[PDB]
């Protein structure tokens, strides 16, 4: 075909057409073999083909990916058909080989239909009746392995998969397939509401991670109690809301920033906490000398003052307990030195 | 005889410079100095960070033309192990081990170097969170992470780039929903600019990848999964979609503007690798595609211009063959072609800076880099002239 | 990290044995046995100290950051910066 | 040919011909400043003999011909055959 | 032991093993890898010795390219203050005081470094004595001084320069009267050779500048106060002026031969800076001024060829504007041009022997060390051919 | 000087001569008073130039 695409000038003159008709049977047989190879490749099903997983990496949902893949195969087959029609001339189907090729192509195209999968997916969507309407987030009961008690883990009343459905619509709408108006409305609503839901779920996951990190080190919860209280108050305010409203965006933004500030203050308090604890442990085994003890105390008091200027919560009781422990250690060291 | 001081100095991690220099010097020590057309050059498959893993993006460092960044999505082999895998691979001396590794809690979709600073690496993940990493510091956690907000990116980000020069830089990122956002390398916690790209009747564009005219800032060009190509000005006198293109039937996967600059101005040429083997070349001033690439079917992922040759580029097919395509010598047959052994799903292609060799990603994680024939690597004034007259052909 | 470092430093060439030495000689770690590691590493520490003196002779500001000796039956490695003294037992080739 | 070796060695980066150091610490060949090179080669010889003792402590059948003394300014390549000790100053680049 | 048995042991034929050892170690050590515009550049302005006292001459040391000799001539503020002062300025480190200071009883009018002695400064004065400055000595007084006899100069000496090879030197000096004189650098008590520059019989020359072509010491070019440049033969049967030039209707205030080598010869070319803002790119073999750059209302004071660029040359202005002219780039507008603050009548320009850094004098004593753009400073291989073509233009 | 020296041999054409210095005579006025600014230097500088 490239060879002929080089030369098309006197195809109107029936002198070169004798040559193209001489090899016409070879043309038809080789085109049939190429179509056979293409059909063999198609027979490898979409989930069985690496194209499916590539499209999955390509943000293409599997149903839409299969549909578009079949459509592209049909497009290439039609390109082959019109290209044969152009190169050979009008009415190649009149030849027995030509009509055989055309009926093979028609049968393959019929086997290559695509609207049935669209109908099946739409029917499944209607049957399952996806939705997001309900509470802002859900609190549920789970017996997490490792603890005998029933953990009341906090979740978000929002299935992450729903956006995928929207993407299917967001792909199928331009594909030429018309979806029911209910599906359109549901997909559009889920798409526009997705950022708030994902912000809430990431915020709550970050809060759960940082709070379990805090309770991992019980020495710091007493200080972080104020931030935990304000976060709990914000959560209590939010939970009463129904899933859809107009205060959603400000509440989401303020909860996100509050959680971020909570986490950063938690990590700063944690790092200064192990610093102070390590210095106390060094003081435990520090050699008997007024200068070294005074230096350790000076550094500890400087760290305490640094905590004070950050305006954290519940400082005095933490300071009192730390002073109690350091005086106990001082008494033990004094006993050793005196003896 | 110490028993704890060595143990505690081993426990205490002051090994930053230690580990950095040891890694940078032992692979040097790999050298065996004991006193007693296409061709594969270096094939890399990290057994530990590329076992049954799909290459997600590729980039070559302009500042250091020996450093490559590659990405990875979540690993289906094990979800418990770190999912977002980023790799930095170096051209200093041969070694199987990667030079640097990086983890992101979300699947990493695209990654690139920073033009503002020659050491920071910036990448968009599947959660739409731009991730910053410092190569000089030896850390696995992301250095910085953009907030996940409605204003910021929330849908998966597949293209991130740095525009402007080293004192007029701007980090431009695209979200698959259609948000364009501009950040700065100094602070990655608030979008300097953010705007949801729209073509008409307030419907957005499912942008997959974007490119820009080389030597110019602003006036961006994007491709859509819908099967369209758009020209959209970043700021101009009016931001948003400025020009529809007739485009390709199937989804648009990889878009790139012409790069090579010589005695003639060809910075207005666009290559788009769609999902139908059809690598379409056109120009921004014409609404219709100029030429078409048709030899097979079924998903050639991406195409990239060779920065040195004006009429030569590369495109890699999903079935497992990369073909170097020249415009000057041919228009219907590839000027060069090669297939990675095992016939794997080769994903991504990237021309290195100054050209002369190519980098290819794979669904198996085995990235292969290899040079090109000298008789076809180097251009000449004849190449530019004949390239221009081949544009004059149609 | 510790185990990953030694693993990557060993499997990079299938090295016979490497231990991390962050102290001035006398390391208690072992990779084949205690003696051949500890005494040899202390000996290496003494000689790299003398090498540091030797390189400071020509100019005190100079320091030795890289040292390898590749002989007929052994290739020995050490990369001192302040206290990180490498050891590598490897074939000459 | 000695002159051929000199031309071959001076071709290396930052190398001024060929300088060869005897067992006495005096260089048999003169290419750089005499006092500095004599003292430097004397310290080189002391270190290479004490490193010879080093290796024969545990490797009594090995011979030394390679050693990479590199700093952030310059590298010295020291190579003894049996009596002639080649010292070559080469830039790390 | 001693240095005689080493020769025989080298001559001994047991060196096969040593040669093989050297070959092996060198061939194994062959591989090497890595381990991991016009601007105000600097200032110089004394206060004790540089109150008024305009700059009069500038130079750089060939042996020590970091060293510059100044020459501050006029003494009118205080008769009791030193009359002539020569300051030397170092490049390696920045200071506010001159490294070394030299005082002469008369007013120093020109100065230069000594080639044979890299620790010696020689300069001409207004009285007409050639003045030495042995830098080893701790005294500001001139160490060796030429007599003011009829044998030596008796008129204001404005050009002094030592030339020749390290084993054969001659200090040439020309005064305004025209008596050229060569002294030996070590002995200046007597003029070892001298003769009076005369044109056609009974016509003295009002010399006010000179320049020797690079390499040649036998013939040179001189610029006279009467606006007519000449060429003279230093030694030979035809010693004296050998060329009459129409030149320009104004006094010649500067002159310089070509100062580049490596490609097709240009030593025949030189530039004269006249008194009416007319610099003249122009050759010895021809007699008609090749080109006549003209602009401004005020006029030039010095012009210096670039030591590396075969086209670029500087240009003083009395309006404080320093402009560099790159003929290959253009022939009509200054390729670079910036004006120093306070618009003082600049008096000299001297290029660093590197050619990468330029100096400018001043009408108040503040020597300004200007830096030039990398693109505008260093020429290319094609630069010489382009210069040849531009000269061949007319 | 250069900008019309680029023409030099151009304005010998029948139309270029009418295309030059008929529209630009006012800029010849401008260069006249540029020359006046030139003589301004000459005006008062004699012993203190």
């Amino acid at each position: 075909f490239r060879i002929f695409s080089r030369f098309n000038a006197l195809f109107v003159r029936p002198h070169i057409r004798g040559a193209i008709r001489e090899y016409q049977t070879q043309l038809i047989q080789r085109v049939k073999d190429d179509i056979e190879s293409l059909h063999d490749k198609f027979k490898v099903q979409y989930p069985q083909s690496q194209a499916c997983k590539m499209s999955h990496v390509r943000d293409l949902p599997p149903v839409s990916g299969s549909i578009i893949w079949a459509k592209q195969i049909d497009r290439q087959l039609t390109a082959y058909m019109k290209r044969v029609e152009d190169v050979l001339g009008k009415g190649w189907e009149n030849h027995v080989e030509g009509q055989k090729l055309k009926q093979d192509g028609d049968s393959f195209r019929m086997k290559l239909n695509t609207q049935e999968i669209f109908d099946d997916w739409a029917r499944k969507v209607q049957q399952r009746n996806l939705g997001v309407s309900g509470r802002i987030f859900t609190i549920e009961s789970t017996r997490v392995r490792g603890r005998t008690g029933n953990v009341l883990k906090l979740k978000v009343n929002f299935l992450p998969e729903i956006i995928t459905l929207s993407k299917e619509v967001r792909n199928l709408k331009w594909l030429g397939f018309r979806v029911p108006l209910a599906i359109v409305n549901k997909a559009h609503q889920a798409n526009q509401l997705y950022p708030f839901a994902i912000s809430l779920i990431e915020s709550v996951r970050t809060y759960e991670r940082t709070c379990e990190k805090v309770e991992e080190r019980n020495t710091i919860s007493l200080l972080v109690a104020g931030l935990k209280k304000e976060v709990q108050a914000l959560i209590a305010e939010g939970i009463a809301l129904v899933w859809e409203s107009y205060k959603l965006d400000p509440y989401v933004q303020r909860l996100a920033e509050t959680v971020f500030n909570f986490q950063e203050k938690v990590d700063d308090l944690l790092i200064i906490e192990e610093k102070i604890d390590l210095e106390v442990r060094s003081l435990e085994t520090c050699m008997y000398d007024h200068k070294t003890f005074s230096e350790i105390l000076n550094r500890v008091q400087k760290a305490v003052d640094d905590l004070n200027l950050h305006s954290y919560s519940n400082l005095p009781i933490w300071v009192n307990k730390l002073d109690m422990e350091i005086e106990r250690i001082l008494g033990v060291r004094l006993q050793a030195g005196l003896r | 005889l110490t028993e704890e001081e060595k143990q505690q100095i081993l426990h205490s991690e002051e090994f930053l410079s230690f580990f950095d220099h040891s890694t940078r010097i032992v692979e040097r020590a790999l050298s065996e100095q004991i006193n007693i057309k296409l061709s594969l050059n270096r094939q890399f498959f990290d057994e530990r960070w590329s076992k049954h893993r799909v290459v997600s993006c590729l980039d070559w460092s302009s500042q250091y033309p020996e450093l490559l960044v590659a990405s990875y999505n979540n690993n289906e082999d094990a979800p418990h192990e770190p999912d977002g895998v980023a790799l930095v691979w170096n051209m200093k001396y041969k070694k199987t081990t990667p030079e640097y590794v990086f983890h992101c809690q979300s699947a990493v979709m695209s990654a690139t170097f920073a033009k503002f600073h020659p050491n920071l690496v910036v990448g968009g993940t599947y959660s739409g969170q731009i991730v910053l990493w410092d190569n000089r510091s030896n850390k696995r956690t992301p250095v910085q992470r953009t907030p996940l907000s409605a204003a910021a990116h929330t849908h998966p980000v597949y293209c991130v780039n740095v525009v402007g020069t080293q004192n007029a830089h701007n980090l431009i990122s695209i979200s698959t929903d259609g948000k364009i956002c501009s950040w700065s390398l100094d602070m990655l916690s608030h979008p300097q600019d953010s705007m949801e790209l729209v073509h008409k009747q307030s419907k957005a564009v499912a942008v997959t990848s974007m490119s820009f005219p080389v030597g110019d800032v602003n006036n961006f060009v994007v491709g859509s999964e819908e099967g369209s190509v758009y020209t959209a000005c970043r700021h101009g006198s009016k931001a948003g979609i400025s020009e529809m293109f007739e485009g390709h039937q199937g989804p648009i996967t990889g878009i790139h503007c012409h790069a090579a600059v010589g005695a003639v101005d060809f910075s207005h040429l666009f290559v788009t690798s769609s999902f139908d083997w059809t690598v379409k070349l056109w120009t921004t001033k014409n609404n219709k595609p100029l030429y078409s690439f048709e030899d097979n079917a079924d998903y050639v992922y991406d195409v990239m211009w060779s920065p040195t040759h004006p009429a030569l580029f590369a495109c890699v097919d999903g079935m497992g063959r990369l073909d170097l395509w020249n415009l000057n010598n041919d228009t219907e047959v590839p000027t060069a072609s090669i297939s990675v052994e095992g016939n794997p799903a080769l994903n991504r292609v990237r021309w290195t800076h100054s050209g002369r060799e190519i980098a290819v990603g794979d669904s198996e994680g085995q990235i292969v880099i290899y040079d090109v024939g000298e008789q076809i690597a180097v251009p000449r004034n004849d190449e530019w002239a004949r390239f221009g007259r081949t544009l004059a052909e149609i | 990290e510790v185990e990953e470092t030694l693993k990557r430093l060993q499997s990079q060439k299938g090295v016979q044995g490497i231990i991390v030495v962050n102290t001035e000689g006398i390391p208690i770690k072992s990779t084949m046995d205690n003696p051949t590691t500890t005494q040899y590493a202390s000996l290496m520490h003494s000689f790299i100290l003398k090498a540091r003196s030797t390189v400071r002779d020509i100019d005190p500001q100079n320091d030795l950051t890289f040292l390898r000796i590749r002989s007929k039956k052994n290739e020995i490695m050490v990369a001192p910066d302040k206290d990180y003294f490498l050891i590598v037992i490897q074939n000459p080739t």
